[PDB]
DNA sequence: CTGGAGAATCCCGGTGCCGAGGCCGCTCAATTGGTCGTAGACAGCTCTAGCACCGCTTAAACGCACGTACGCGCTGTCCCCCGCGTTTTAACCGCCAAGGGGATTACTCCCTAGTCTCCAGGCACGTGTCAGATATATACATCCTGT
DNA sequence: ACAGGATGTATATATCTGACACGTGCCTGGAGACTAGGGAGTAATCCCCTTGGCGGTTAAAACGCGGGGGACAGCGCGTACGTGCGTTTAAGCGGTGCTAGAGCTGTCTACGACCAATTGAGCGGCCTCGGCACCGGGATTCTCCAG
């Protein structure tokens, strides 16, 4: 066997199975989805990085992520993400 | 006999004039009030550094000026000399802002 | 040394995306000296949400064209039809995606 | 200080717009442009100030600094030189 | 005779190619063009097949987008025929030249 | 059997350029466009391929990989999904 | 240790830009885990070079208008009249810079 | 009693004295030059950062800086910058 | 068209200023000697894809024909935006003062790297069958002719 | 407006393939307890800029009075490229084979952080004076208008 290269394949499949259990996905579509996840990931991390740097802070907290998301995602898309993340963060601190 | 210039002469003189000089073309106080008004819908009772208001006016004039340069080229391309709203709309579409 | 029964951080947040893997990518990715504990959970939630948002529209697109397995064309349609999502991916090119059928009104015959 | 502003968009007046166009190289301006221009500028300002204030709340400040505006301009690929 | 009027088959092509997704440039001629342009930087360069394909993907997507913007510029000027000047205007406003 | 190529710019044939414009929504095409199009595409490719090779020389590799092209595209603000990253 | 006297690494490279300061900004700047010794010297050299190009052109522009003090307008003219610098700075705006005199041919009186 | 806010002023002035000994510079122009220096610095360091990341290396050497310069600077600017850079690095290896 | 006129701008030359160049403490960031972990440089094995290479089918491409719609040049028309006079509006400009907040200085404690270890999710490696990729023959869109 | 007819296109039905869903094997990255440093929240202060706020000067936004060129419908003409026929021509496709460099594996020794001690470059703050910013007045060009 070879140098193992990881991807979001199984996670995209689990989300697909929650939103559309009877729907599949082609290999090319999985590639496109993986590139999308890596892209959005790098953008959010980059903005959070800039936020921490501009304000002379050395920690990326949920606040930097939230502000970063508000900067990158247009309007209501960001709001529900901030909504979901809030739930997530809340629920996490109780588990 | 009276003394009036032909349309465009004073216009071009202003073009050469304001293109040679470098002072800001929007009036300070009205623009500063527009900025504060627009800012109200985000946070109540915001205070502004003087330089922040100046930087906004500087960026605003530079942005609009560049947009008019492209709008002008679009107008000229359509065998006209008068910029129209649809030229601005075309320019923004080609650029990617709408 | 029998420690406690483990359980993924994604499950603690009721998420599908890997909180742990994202956290690892963050530490070794040169973004900040340290990364807060809530950052990966929040980030994974946002990525999973966006993934669900696009996969849902894609699913509808595939159902409408009588196919059950998603292919690139449906992704291109999915992204370009949601104005906000379109804005988010306005400078991205999707391989084998084609374009949305959009013919300017004046060009059609009558 | 309980104060509120209204219709200040009329402050960017006709001779100022025609000045901006002249520095941009415009020679003739249709009367309909002014309403269009105020709207275009508004959108731009709406976007930039929104991001600006977004930086401001993250820093836990109540005063929008010049740097906030500079970073905002950088955020949209319209980098500005001369303020830090 | 059954000659179709100008534009009908054109529109049919528009719908036909806008409904499908296959690549529109011939793989081998393009592949040679890539290797020829690449020559002037490093001799005896080798390519991954997927790289040449990725170039064709990028290339056709870039051109298609340019023609969309170009087409809007043409329609704006009350024409229906794209011309070099239109492409030049597009590239100028985009900031590529 | 080392081979130096010439005139492959003619491989982007006129039908193919028509097809590209068709997918772009173009209805009528002047005959002068095709040579001009070859020039435009050339500049684009010149810009991208050069940078790709620039990445290649850094990695001490003799083969241009797909990823090199992907990063090249990323460098010019034309991110491409579907080949790796 | 009553050591040898200190020489700025800039002087070692015969440069005016601070190799020391740049090196620190690189280390504390979250760019990579390690920064090679030659990187800041090479970088400082390139920054000083580009600085010299813009200053030299601005200098000429200032002299050609009988002024000895460089003001923003010259920096604007200097950057925009060099094709390669113009290409390097196409998305940047210089405060108080103005615009290069450029009137389209078709607008001049006939 | 203030806080040290560093700048590139003195270095732009030194270079200015070497290139145009009889020419001065206004405060605002020095600010603009300082922003330009920080801008080019961040660009070059950013490209070097990703270049290091792609090839799974953790060190930014002259190679990465050079390749980053070739990627960011158009034509002759890049060529002469590599000439000046390489010359300087060579000279630096002696001392 | 071709000089006569008349003003807007340019030039030339003069006066207090405050922005800019320089000085003077004065503080901390660059330097510099070790010192050590470990990161990428180098030798070399494997093989899979990359590339050179033969044979035929046929679909993609090239040369033409012609004709019909397409760009573009001129002409005429309202209208509408520009130039200037005038005047009110209100920004500039200076100016006084209260103060809120921000840019700091102690001070902490709590929040996140750091280690080791356990083992369960995640990835290659197959793999089998069910979407699926294209053939065969339908009425209907549909486009054009011609009415 | 108004049917008739003659052809692309979606519909329905059909057959072998191999892509993807799933099983299996195995491996190392996520987690969990614990530890230990130090980053950013919390309190309180100085002062300084930010904002409120009066009085007057004058630049400037506003209305309008023509009026003259500018956008645009329209007519009309001569290339010109779309559609299609027909013919190569060369790409697709498969089909071989060689091999060479990707790509990994296993050696290291070189190269860059870690530390602290020292001190001289950089800055803050505070000076003086010199281009400079704008005024006063003639000339050239610039734009225009009558012969």
């Amino acid at each position: 066997r070879k140098t193992r290269k990881e991807s979001y394949a199984i996670y995209v499949y689990k989300v697909l199975k929650q939103v559309h259990p009877d729907t599949g996905i082609s290999s090319k579509a999985m590639s496109i989805m993986n590139s999308f996840v890596n892209d959005v990931f790098e953008r959010i991390a980059g903005e959070a990085s800039r936020l921490a740097h501009y304000n002379k802070r050395s920690t990326i907290t949920s606040r930097e992520i939230q502000t970063a998301v508000r900067l990158l995602l247009p309007g209501e898309l960001a709001k529900h993400a901030v909504s979901e993340g809030t739930k997530a963060v809340t629920k996490y601190t109780s588990a | 006999k009276p003394h009036r210039y032909r349309p465009g002469t004073v216009a071009l003189r202003e073009i050469r004039r304001y293109q040679k000089s470098t002072e800001l073309l929007i009036r300070k106080l009205p623009f500063q009030r527009l900025v504060r008004e627009i800012a109200q819908d985000f946070k109540t009772d915001l205070r502004f550094q003087s330089s922040a208001v100046m930087a906004l006016q500087e960026a605003s004039e530079a942005y609009l000026v560049a947009l008019f340069e492209d709008t002008n080229l679009c107008a000229i391309h359509a065998k006209r000399v008068t910029i129209m709203p649809k030229d601005i709309q075309l320019a923004r579409r080609i650029r990617g802002e709408r | 040394k029998t420690r406690a029964k483990a359980k993924t951080r994604s499950s603690r947040a009721g998420l599908q995306f890997p909180v742990g893997r994202v956290h690892r990518l963050l530490r070794k990715g040169n973004y900040a000296e340290r990364v807060g504990a809530g950052a990966p959970v929040y980030l994974a939630a946002v990525l999973e949400y966006l993934t669900a948002e696009i996969l849902e529209l894609a699913g509808n697109a595939a159902r409408d064209n009588k196919k059950t397995r998603i292919i690139p064309r449906h992704l291109q349609l999915a992204v370009r039809n949601d104005e906000e999502l379109n804005k988010l991916l306005g400078r991205v090119t999707i391989a084998q995606g084609g374009v949305l059928p959009n013919i300017q009104s004046v060009l059609l015959p009558k | 200080h309980r104060k509120v502003l209204r219709d200040n968009i009329q402050g960017i007046t006709k001779p100022a717009i025609r000045r901006l166009a002249r520095r941009g190289g415009v020679k003739r301006i249709s009367g309909l442009i002014y309403e269009e221009t105020r709207g275009v500028l508004k959108v731009f300002l709406e976007n930039v100030i929104r991001d600006a204030v977004t930086y401001t709340e993250h820093a836990k400040r109540k005063t929008v600094t010049a740097m906030d505006v500079v970073y905002a301009l950088k955020r949209q690929g319209r980098t500005l030189y001369g303020f830090g």
